[PDB]
């Protein structure tokens, strides 16, 4: 019988399969431009608004 | 220092009256224990001071400026 087997190598391409992936949406509506920018950590952890 | 204090807030009760050399050494002893809680605090930058270019902040993280208190 041949045994030829070293004459090969186990190869592993440089490929990946696709992924499992989510939904954005909550985020896009939610209004981002009341609080853009108006809390540091650095002043505080807190910020207030006021009522009508 | 403690018995030196309570010795000083309690000779009255008795009719008495204190020396010279009780007090000198209840003033070492009180300073002896007055050295220990010593604290000098030190006082922070303004918040207002600009930082110094050469810091390299970064524009949009609010780095230019000192976070002063809080």
């Amino acid at each position: 019988p041949n045994n030829l087997d070293s004459n090969v190598s186990q190869i592993v391409l440089k490929k990946f399969l696709p992924g499992f992936m989510s939904d954005l949406v909550l985020a896009k509506t939610v209004d981002r431009q009341l609080l853009a920018g108006e809390i540091n950590s650095s002043t505080g952890d807190s910020v207030s608004f006021k009522r009508p | 220092a403690v018995g030196y204090q309570l010795l000083l807030r309690m000779l009255s009760d008795y009719s008495l009256e204190p020396t010279p050399q009780v007090l000198s050494n209840a003033q070492r002893s009180y300073d002896a224990l007055m050295t220990d809680t010593l604290v000098v605090p030190s006082m922070r930058r303004r918040g207002d001071f600009p930082v110094g270019q050469g810091n390299k902040y970064d524009v949009f993280t609010s780095d230019r400026y000192y976070p002063g208190d809080l």
